[PDB]
RNA sequence: AUGCGA
DNA sequence: CAAGTGTGAGGAAAAGTAGTTGGGTTTTTTTTGCAGTTGAAGACA
DNA sequence: TGTCTTCAACTGCTTTCGCATGAAGTACCTCCCAACTACTTTTCCTCACACTTG
């Protein structure tokens, strides 16, 4: 369906710890590739209290 | 309660959940201690 | 967020959707005849931005 | 989706209920369709926003 | 404002 | 081969209480018209 | 030295009159709340070992 296109168009959003190590101070590192794969959607319900 | 709270606040008094102590002292459940608010006063007055 | 902007019809976002309102977007079915309620769906509106235009071509 | 209008009935719905609208908040609300650009196809206009860009712009 | 009576 | 004093713990259960978690708002600290106007660059005497 | 001329940026407006029908900003944290299971709690109960006898 659209919508995991939709995501598949997003892409990822990255962010570096400015990845301290001690090219690593250049070209630094530690990448953190965040994005998101599948999108379900689930049919009303409703559970009483909370769980189980 | 928000009244009494906000008062209690007023004087300065800690109002939290009972004590282990407070709760054997004034007889109530001490499951239900955090739910039993008391204002108390101490050395280092409020701000 | 979804019910928000569903709420308001207030779809606002940081590319703008490519589109020239944030508003109007949503109407309540509004049941009090059922050929209301149909007239509803098969109703086509050029948008509110055009409502703003003087003209009338 | 796919209840028959027995069914629908046995869920207390208007036996022919087309759907297609949203309840939030209870308030029944659709989504109003709205008329834009056809995609992908270059459309020739003449704007005078054109101009508006500024000196040389036609 | 959305929609609407005139 | 046997009877008789002295006597400590093992055991049970409902309810509470523990630990761990989670939930949870509440809370709180896109030009699309108009006519004008100012300021502007440039020119001039 | 002084005066004139143009352009563009900015101001301010373009039905009335009533119903509607109000909704909605808000992140960081949370303590409270609701939960499942396990563990612990208060009163009570009943039997046991040993020493001494003949």
């Amino acid at each position: 369906g659209l919508l995991n296109l939709g995501v598949k168009d997003i892409g990822e959003k990255v962010i570096f710890d400015g990845k301290p190590l001690n090219s690593n101070s250049g070209y630094l590192g530690n990448k953190l590739s965040v994005s998101v794969e599948q999108v379900s959607i689930a049919k009303p319900m409703s559970n009483d209290g909370v769980s189980s | 309660p928000s009244k009494v709270v906000s008062l209690f606040r007023v004087l300065g008094a800690i109002v939290k959940g009972a004590t282990v102590a407070q709760a054997e002292a004034f007889g109530i459940p001490k499951s239900t201690a955090a739910s039993y608010k008391i204002a108390t006063m101490k050395v280092p007055f409020k701000l | 967020k979804m019910q928000y902007f569903l709420s308001t019809g207030n779809l606002v976002s940081q590319s703008g959707l490519d589109l020239q309102q944030v508003s109007g977007y949503t109407v309540v079915a509004e049941k009090i005849n059922f050929y209301r309620f149909i007239s509803h769906f098969r109703m086509v509106h050029r948008g509110s931005f055009f409502a703003q235009l003087k003209t009338t071509t | 989706n796919k209840m028959s209008p027995y069914e629908l009935v046995q869920h207390k719905e208007e036996s022919d209920e087309i759907g297609g609208y949203f309840i939030v908040n209870g308030i029944e609300k659709l989504i109003r369709m709205l008329i834009v650009q056809r995609r992908n196809h270059p459309m020739a206009i003449i704007r005078p926003s054109f101009a508006n860009r500024g000196a040389s712009y036609s």
